[PDB]
C-alpha cells in the first residue's frame, strides 16, 4: 500500500534494531557488520535485494498481525491514539514526525526481534559475501520464507542474539540456517526412532526427511550442489555438535566423519532403493550416531596430546587417507604410541609417564573389546599394532 | 544438560510461559516420541534433584532458600524448576548442574594432585557428553573391584585372615574411573537472561573500557547548546546519541574524528536535520558519554524552562520540596559553585539510579544527598568531584533531591537568561 | 491378489499385540474364509469381494445379535484398498462399529487406545473415512469424531482467532466443512443425529465444538437449547458457543435476507437464554476476561457484517449481551472496574463508527414538501442501541445522543422544525 513508504521505514529502524542486540560477550560482536550487511541488501538494486525486500515486509506483516491480535481495539487504531499523546506530537514537532516515529517505535523491535533469528552464527554473510552460490542464497530465501519451518517470536532493551557454533575467528557458517537443519532432523530422529524398530531406522529416517518440504526443495538442486551441501553441512555440523580449538583438527574430524558416513552407506548390501539417496542431510546425522564413541575418542585424542595432527599429516600423505572406512581413531592411537615409543624418558623420567598415564585412557578404549563394532580387516590390522 | 539446552532453546524469552506444571508442559507436545525423551530428562532430573536436595541447602555455592529444598520433586511441581534462571525457583537446575560440577571437578582435581601433578585437559560445559563425566556404577564395577582386592592368608599355624590392599583399590579405582577426565569449565552453562534492559551504568563502563572518554569541550558545550534551543532537535540529538552509544558499546573506534563522515552518511543513515548535525560537527567519539549527560540534562532542564512537568518517571519517593532553613543552606551553596558540572551530574545520578518503583532497596530516601553524591561520583573516580561538591550542605536528604535540581537548573537559567 | 494377504496377516498379527485374542483370531477366521473362497476363484476384483462379503456378514452378527471397536478398526485397515465402491451402504454400518456406544467416559478412550496405539496412521485412516462417507449420507460420521479426537492433543483455551481458526478449535483439520455447512437448506438430518447421540458429549472436550461447527446457522439455536442439559453439567461451555458463533459470523457475508436476520436473531437471543439461564458460574475460575473479549469480537463482527440499517437488531443483541454479561459479573476489584470501563468503551466505539457508517450524506430529506428520514428506521435504530441499560457512571447516553444531535443539526432549522410536526416524529 501507498499509505507509508515501507522500505524507506525499514531502512530507517535497522539501525535502531541492530542496536538492541547483543552477543554472547565474546564472539566478535557483529552489530557494525549486521548494519552494513542489512543496508546493504535492503535496497532493490537487483532481484535479489527485492526478494530479501518481499519476504522481510512479509516476517513484518505476520508478526505485527501476531502482536495486534493481542493488542486492544483502543490501541490498534494507531493514528487516533497518536493525536491524543500530548507528549509524543510534543516531542516530535510536526504531526506527520509523530505518526511516523510511532510506527518507528513498533517496528523497531520487531525487526531487532527477527535479526536476531536469521543472523545467529554468522548467517547474514551467506547473503551478503560476493559470488556465493546460488544454492546458498536459495536455501537461505527459502528456510527464511518459511514461517512455520523458522519460527519467529516477540519480546529500550536487549534481545540476546544467541551463538550455537562458537565458532573460530569470523568462521561464520558454511550452510544457511545449520542450528534449525540439525533441529530439524534430530526431531525427526527422534520421531522415526519413537515410530520404526532399530532395523529400519535409516531408511525410516532418510524417507521421512525426502517427504517434508526442507527434503523436497533439496532434491531440485542438481548433484553438483548437493556434494557441496553435505560437505558443508558435516563441516557446520562438527561445529554444532563438537568443538575444535584448530582448524586442522576440524578437518581431520570432517575426514573422519565422512568416512564414517561412506562406511555406513556401505554396510547394507544391495538395497538399491535408499542409496537412491545418498548424498542427503540424514545421513551426517546417521554418521554421527552410529560412531559417536569413536569420533569422540578421536576428538579426546586429538585434544590431550595435538602433536600427533602433524604426524597425521604426514600419514595422510603416506595412505590418501579417510576412505569408506573409519580409521582416524586407529592412526590416531598409532601415531600416538609411536610418539611414545621414539620418546623414551627425554623431557623427564617423569614427564614420560605423564604422557603415558594422560593417553592410557584413550588407547586403552580405542584397543578395546567394545569399541569396533564392526570394521574391514585394515582397521583391526592397525588395532593390532597399537595393541 | 540436554534438557537444559533444549529449553533455553525453546523459552528464550521474559515473563511468557504458559504452563503450570511440568505435566503441563509434557503433555503439550504433539509429537510422541519428543514427549518421551522430554519425560524421561526431566524423570532424570527429579530422581537426581531429590537424592541431592540436601548437600545443595548446606554445600552448594549456590545459596538458595529453604522453601526450594524441603519438599520432594514430583511432575506436580512448578514448570520454572526446570528452567536454568538465576534468580528465583529456577535456581534450582543451576544448583543441580554447579553442584554436579564441583563433584566431578573436586575428584578430578585430587587425582591431578595426587600423581598428575598437573593437567590442561579441561573442556566445556556446553559441550559435555557420557565420555567426560566420572561415570560407574556399584554392582557392575565397584563391587567386583573390591573383592578382587580382598585378599586371604592361611598361616601355618592356623587362621584366614582378609586384608584390603588399599593401594591396590585406589589404584584401579583412579585408574578406570578418574582418570582421563577433563576438567569442566562453567562456560557454556545454559541459561536464560531473565532480563529485558540492563541499565546504562554498565554500557558506560564498556565504553569506557574500549574507548578513550573525555570530557566536553567548552566551545563544543557552546555550539551545541546553540544549535538544538528547539525541544524536538534536543529530542533527536539524545535519540542519535542514545542509538551511537548502543552501537559502541559492542565495539569502538578512533576517539578523534566523530563518526558522521565516514559512516554516519555513507552508512546509510540518511534521516537526521540539519541543525542536530551541526550540533554534532565540533565533537569527537571521546565525547560520547559526555554528550549523552550534556543532552539528557539539557532536554530535562527545557522541560523545566517551559513549565511543564520534568522527571514524571522517577517515583514521588524522591519529589518533595525543601523546607526554608533547607533551602538557604543549599543557597548558599550555590553563591560559591560550579552549577554547569554540579547538575550535570546530579542529573545523571537521578536518571540513572533513580527509576521510581523498587529504588529505596538500594537508594534510601533518608541518606544525605551529599553523601550518596560523592559515593556515586567516585563509583567511576571522576575528575568533577574535585570541585566545590565537598562545600555541599551535609544535612540535605535523598527525598528532596528533584528540587534541589530543579532549583539549581533555575538558577543556572535565571542567571544565564537576566544577565544576557 | 493374494499377495496382500501376508502383509494384511502381519500388520494383523501387530494388532495382536495390544489387545486380547481379538484380532488375531480374526486374522484367522480371515484366512479360512479366503480358503473357503479359493474354490474356483477370478481375478482381483473376486477376492477383495469375497473378503469384504465374509467382513459383512461378521459385521451383521455384530449388529444384529450382539447389538466392537475393534472389529471396526480392523475393517478401516481391510478397506484401505477402498473396497467398498457399490458396498457404499456399508459406510452406515463401519460408522455404527465406531460410534463408542457405551463409551460414556474420556477414561474409556484411555482404556480403549492401545489397539489404535500409534496416533497418526489411524488418525488417517479415520479422517479418510470422515471425508469418505461426507456424500449424501453424511448422518453417522459425527460418530466417529471422540474417536480421532482420542487420536490427536488436548483442547485449545485461548480465543477466537487470537491463536486458532475453525479447524484448530473444533478439532477437524481435514474436514472441509466451511463449505459444507453454508448450502440449500436439507441438512438439518446432522443435528436430528445430534439429537439422539447427545450422550457422547461426556466423552470429547472437542465434539461439542466440532457438533456447533457442522450445524448450518439456521438449525444452530435448537441446537443450542439442546445444549442446556449438557451445559447444565459444565457451565463453561458458553464460551464455545461464543467462539463458535463468533467463527461463523465473519465467514458469512452481509446479512441479506429476512430469514438469516431471524437465524441470528434467534443464535443471539439463544446465547442470552443460556447467559441468564445460569449464574456467573459461566465466569468460573476466573474467565471473565475471555468473555469479554469474546463478546467484543463478536460485536465487532456482527456490526460488520449488518448495513442494511434495518438490522439493528443484531447488533442490538450482541450489545444487550455485552450488558448481561456485564450486569452477571461478579465484582471483586479495582480490575474489574478497569475491565468493565474498557469492554464498555470499545462497545461503544464500534456502535459508534457502525452508526457512522450506515447513516450517511444526510439525515431527513425533503424533495417534495413532504420532509422525511430518508433512513426510513433511523429513529427505531437509536431509541434501541440508546435504551439499553449500560451502567450510568460510564457512557453511552451522551455519546450516542450526542451523535445523534450532531446529525439533527446538520439539518436548516426550517426543515428541522417542519419534520418534527409531520407525524414521524
Amino acid at each position: 500500500s501507498q499509505f507509508l513508504d515501507t522500505t524507506r521505514l525499514v531502512q530507517s529502524c535497522v539501525q535502531g534494531a541492530v542496536g538492541m542486540l547483543r552477543d554472547q560477550n565474546e564472539s566478535c560482536a557483529r552489530n557494525m557488520r549486521r548494519v552494513t550487511i542489512l543496508l546493504d541488501l535492503l535496497n532493490e538494486d537487483n532481484t535479489r535485494n527485492a526478494s530479501f525486500l518481499r519476504e522481510s515486509k512479509m516476517r513484518l506483516h505476520v508478526l505485527l498481525n501476531k502482536q495486534e491480535e493481542n493488542q486492544v481495539r483502543s490501541l490498534k487504531e494507531w493514528v487516533t491514539r497518536e493525536a491524543a499523546n500530548q507528549d509524543a506530537l510534543q516531542e516530535a514537532g510536526t504531526f506527520r514526525h509523530t505518526l511516523w516515529k510511532r510506527v518507528q517505535d513498533v517496528v523497531t523491535p520487531i525487526l531487532a526481534s527477527m535479526i536476531a533469528h536469521i543472523d545467529r552464527d554468522g548467517n547474514l554473510e551467506l547473503l551478503a559475501q560476493p559470488d556465493s552460490p546460488a544454492w546458498v542464497q536459495d536455501l537461505w530465501m527459502f528456510i527464511y520464507s518459511d514461517i512455520k519451518f523458522l519460527n519467529i517470536s516477540l519480546v529500550m532493551s536487549f534481545i540476546l542474539v544467541q551463538s550455537h557454533m562458537n565458532l573460530l575467528k569470523d568462521a561464520y557458517n558454511a550452510v544457511p540456517f545449520s542450528w534449525r537443519i540439525r533441529d530439524y532432523l534430530e526431531e525427526l530422529w527422534v520421531q522415526a526412532q519413537y515410530i520404526t524398530d532399530t532395523e529400519g531406522l535409516s531408511k525410516k529416517f532418510v524417507e521421512i526427511f525426502q517427504k517434508t518440504p526442507l527434503g523436497v526443495f533439496l532434491a531440485q538442486f542438481p548433484v553438483a550442489q548437493q556434494q557441496k551441501l553435505l560437505q558443508s553441512y558435516l563441516k557446520d555440523f562438527l561445529l554444532l555438535t563438537m568443538k575444535v580449538s584448530s582448524r586442522e583438527e576440524l578437518m581431520f574430524l570432517q575426514m573422519a566423519l565422512w568416512s564414517c558416513l561412506r562406511e555406513l552407506q556401505e554396510a547394507s548390501g544391495t538395497p538399491d532403493e535408499t542409496y537412491k539417496f545418498p548424498l542427503s542431510l540424514p545421513w551426517v546425522h546417521l554418521a554421527f550416531q552410529h560412531f559417536r564413541t569413536r569420533l569422540q575418542n578421536f576428538s579426546r585424542i586429538l585434544t590431550i596430546h595435538p602433536q600427533v595432527l602433524s604426524s597425521l599429516s604426514q600419514a595422510a600423505e603416506k595412505h590418501s587417507l579417510a576412505g569408506c572406512e573409519m580409521t582416524l581413531d586407529a592412526f590416531a592411537a598409532m601415531a600416538c604410541a609411536e610418539m611414545l615409543k621414539g620418546d623414551l624418558l627425554k623431557p623427564s623420567p617423569k614427564a614420560w609417564l605423564q604422557l603415558v598415564k594422560n593417553l592410557s585412557t584413550p588407547l586403552e578404549l580405542v584397543c578395546s573389546e567394545g569399541y569396533l563394532c564392526d570394521s574391514g580387516s585394515m582397521t583391526r590390522s592397525v588395532i593390532q599394532e597399537v595393541r | 544438560l540436554a534438557l537444559q539446552r533444549d529449553l533455553v532453546k525453546q523459552f528464550q524469552n521474559v515473563s511468557r510461559v504458559e504452563y503450570s506444571s511440568i505435566k503441563g508442559f509434557i503433555h503439550s507436545h504433539s509429537s510422541d516420541g519428543l514427549r518421551k525423551l522430554l519425560h524421561d530428562r526431566i524423570t532424570i532430573f527429579l530422581s537426581t534433584w531429590n537424592a541431592l536436595r540436601r548437600s545443595l541447602e548446606t554445600n552448594g555455592e549456590i545459596k538458595l532458600p529453604k522453601d526450594y529444598c524441603c519438599s520432594d520433586l514430583d511432575l506436580d511441581a512448578e514448570f520454572e524448576v526446570i528452567l536454568p534462571r538465576r534468580q528465583g525457583l529456577g535456581l534450582c537446575g543451576t544448583a543441580l548442574v554447579s553442584y554436579l560440577i564441583s563433584l566431578h571437578n573436586n575428584m578430578v582435581y585430587t587425582v591431578q594432585k595426587f600423581s598428575n601433578e598437573d593437567n590442561s585437559y579441561s573442556v566445556d560445559i556446553s559441550e559435555v557428553a557420557d565420555l567426560h563425566v566420572i561415570s560407574y556404577e556399584v554392582e557392575r564395577d565397584l563391587n567386583p573391584l573390591i573383592l578382587s582386592n580382598c585378599q586371604y592368608q592361611v598361616q601355618q599355624g592356623g587362621e584366614t585372615s582378609q586384608e584390603f590392599d588399599l593401594e591396590k583399590i585406589q589404584r584401579q579405582i583412579s585408574s578406570r574411573f578418574l582418570q582421563g577426565k577433563p576438567r569442566l569449565t562453567l562456560k557454556g552453562i545454559p541459561t536464560l537472561v531473565y532480563r529485558r534492559d540492563w541499565n546504562y551504568e554498565h554500557l558506560f563502563m564498556d565504553i569506557k573500557n574500549k574507548m578513550a572518554q573525555s570530557s566536553l569541550p567548552n566551545l563544543a558545550i557552546s555550539t551545541i547548546s546553540g544549535q538544538l534551543q528547539s525541544y524536538s532537535d534536543a529530542c533527536e540529538a539524545l535519540s542519535i546519541i542514545e542509538i551511537t552509544l548502543g552501537f559502541l558499546s559492542t565495539a569502538g573506534g578512533d576517539p578523534g574524528m566523530d563518526l558522521n563522515v565516514y559512516i554516519e552518511e555513507v552508512l546509510r543513515m540518511c534521516d537526521q536535520t540539519a541543525q542536530v548535525l551541526k550540533a554534532f560537527s565540533r565533537c569527537q567519539l571521546r565525547h560520547i558519554i559526555a554528550l549523552w549527560q550534556f543532552l539528557s540534562a539539557h532536554k530535562s532542564e527545557q522541560r523545566l524552562r517551559l513549565n511543564k512537568e520534568l522527571f514524571r518517571e522517577i517515583d514521588v519517593q524522591y519529589k518533595e520540596e525543601l523546607s526554608t532553613q533547607h533551602q538557604r543552606l543549599l543557597g548558599t551553596f550555590l553563591n560559591e559553585a560550579g552549577l554547569d558540572a554540579f547538575l550535570l551530574e546530579l542529573h545523571e545520578m537521578i536518571v540513572l539510579k533513580l527509576k521510581g518503583p523498587r529504588a529505596a532497596n538500594s537508594f534510601n530516601p533518608n541518606w544525605s544527598l551529599k553523601d550518596t553524591l560523592v559515593s556515586y561520583m567516585e563509583t567511576k573516580d571522576s575528575d568533577i568531584l574535585s570541585e566545590v561538591e565537598s562545600q555541599f550542605p551535609e544535612e540535605i536528604l535523598m527525598s528532596s533531591c528533584i528540587s534541589v535540581w530543579k532549583i539549581a537548573a533555575t538558577r543556572k537559567w535565571d542567571r544565564q537568561s537576566r544577565g544576557g | 491378489x493374494x499377495x496382500x494377504x501376508x502383509x494384511x496377516x502381519x500388520x494383523x498379527x501387530x494388532x495382536x499385540x495390544x489387545x486380547x485374542x481379538x484380532x488375531x483370531x480374526x486374522x484367522x477366521x480371515x484366512x479360512x474364509x479366503x480358503x473357503x473362497x479359493x474354490x474356483x476363484x477370478x481375478x482381483x476384483x473376486x477376492x477383495x469381494x469375497x473378503x469384504x462379503x465374509x467382513x459383512x456378514x461378521x459385521x451383521x452378527x455384530x449388529x444384529x445379535x450382539x447389538x466392537k471397536l475393534t472389529l471396526g478398526l480392523s475393517i478401516l485397515f481391510m478397506v484401505e484398498a477402498a473396497e467398498f465402491t457399490v458396498p457404499k451402504k456399508d459406510l452406515d454400518s463401519l460408522c455404527y462399529l465406531l460410534i463408542p456406544s457405551a463409551g460414556s467416559p474420556e477414561a474409556l478412550h484411555s482404556d480403549l487406545s492401545p489397539v489404535l496405539r500409534i496416533r497418526q496412521r489411524w488418525r488417517i485412516y479415520l479422517t479418510n473415512l470422515c471425508l469418505r462417507c461426507i456424500d449424501e449420507r453424511c448422518d453417522r460420521w459425527l460418530g466417529i469424531l471422540p474417536l480421532l479426537h482420542t487420536c490427536m492433543q488436548k483442547s485449545p483455551p485461548k480465543k477466537n482467532s487470537k491463536s486458532q481458526p475453525e479447524d484448530t478449535w473444533a478439532g477437524l483439520e481435514g474436514i472441509s466443512f466451511s463449505e459444507f455447512r453454508d448450502k440449500a437448506p436439507t441438512r438439518s438430518q446432522p443435528l436430528q443425529f445430534m439429537q439422539s447421540k447427545m450422550a457422547l458429549l461426556r466423552v470429547d472436550e472437542y465434539l461439542f465444538r466440532s457438533w456447533l461447527s457442522v450445524v448450518p446457522l439456521e438449525s444452530l439455536s435448537s441446537y443450542l437449547e439442546n445444549s442446556i442439559d449438557y451445559l447444565s453439567d459444565v457451565p463453561v461451555r458458553v464460551l464455545d458457543c461464543l467462539q463458535g458463533i463468533s467463527y461463523r459470523l465473519p465467514g458469512l457475508r452481509k446479512i441479506s435476507n429476512q430469514n438469516m436476520k431471524k437465524d441470528v436473531e434467534n443464535v443471539f437471543k439463544m446465547l442470552m437464554h443460556l447467559v441468564d439461564i445460569y449464574q456467573h458460574r459461566i465466569f468460573g475460575e476466573n474467565l471473565l476476561q475471555i468473555y469479554l473479549t469474546e463478546c467484543l469480537t463478536l460485536h465487532e463482527t456482527v456490526c460488520n457484517i449488518t448495513a442494511n440499517h434495518q438490522f439493528f437488531e443484531i447488533p442490538a443483541l450482541s450489545a444487550e449481551l455485552i450488558c448481561k454479561l456485564l450486569e452477571l459479573s461478579p465484582p471483586g476489584e479495582k480490575s474489574y472496574e478497569d475491565l468493565v470501563t474498557s469492554t464498555l468503551q470499545e462497545a461503544l466505539a464500534t456502535t459508534r463508527n457502525w452508526l457512522r457508517s450506515l447513516f450517511k450524506s444526510r439525515m431527513l430529506s425533503i424533495s417534495s414538501a413532504y420532509v422525511r428520514l430518508t433512513y426510513s428506521e433511523e429513529m427505531a435504530v437509536w431509541r434501541r442501541l440508546v435504551e439499553i441499560g449500560f451502567p450510568e457512571k460510564h457512557g453511552w447516553k451522551g455519546s450516542l445522543l450526542g451523535d445523534m444531535e450532531g446529525r439533527l443539526k446538520q439539518e436548516p432549522p426550517r426543515l428541522q422544525i417542519s419534520f418534527f410536526c409531520s407525524s414521524q416524529c
